[PDB]
């Protein structure tokens, strides 16, 4: 029931987790005081992108965990917008006739 | 052919700085750490990468068919 609000922002959580993953991998790998800066950066980048694309499929399982709770989307939000678009026409022209 | 008198005098000073000799002995520490961290990464490769490639290959063979 929380899946609605923090699965509407999938590609915010994925990107913030990627940035935090590269930070929390870099601060781990840089504590080893023997290597070049470049090797530390590319190892941190590899660990970060691995955990990020591993989470990208967890969000797929979560995406159909949302899709059973809200069937056939993108097409019945359009008709809710359409009901709010028809009410705004009828409410307006009835007072155009009697105003 | 008439060298100036500053010819055969030395030019660089005392060649036993501890900084560069500890540099030369850190040239063994980088090689030892490379021989550790390449074995580590090849274990990462043959344990982590190849089963993921195999599972993604059977998935992509099914949907490519």
């Amino acid at each position: 029931k929380f899946v609605e609000g923090l699965s509407n922002n999938k590609y915010k959580i994925i990107t913030g987790a990627w940035a935090a993953s590269l930070y929390g991998s870099w601060v781990i790998v840089n504590k080893d005081p023997i290597m070049t800066k470049a090797q530390k950066i590319v190892q941190a980048r590899m660990y970060a992108q691995f955990i990020t694309v591993g989470l990208l499929l967890a969000s797929v399982g979560l995406s159909m965990y949302e899709n059973k709770l809200h069937p056939n989307k993108q097409k019945v939000n359009e008709m809710r917008r359409w009901e709010n678009a028809l009410r705004v026409a009828e409410e307006e022209e009835r007072l155009e006739k009697e105003g | 052919s008439s060298l100036p008198p500053n010819a055969l005098k030395p030019a660089f000073g005392p060649p036993d700085k501890v900084a560069a000799q500890k540099f030369k002995e850190s040239l063994m520490a980088t090689e030892k750490h490379a021989k550790d961290t390449s074995n580590m990464w090849v274990k990462i490769s043959v344990w982590v990468a190849l089963p993921a490639i195999a599972l993604t290959a059977v998935n992509t063979y099914f949907v490519e068919k």
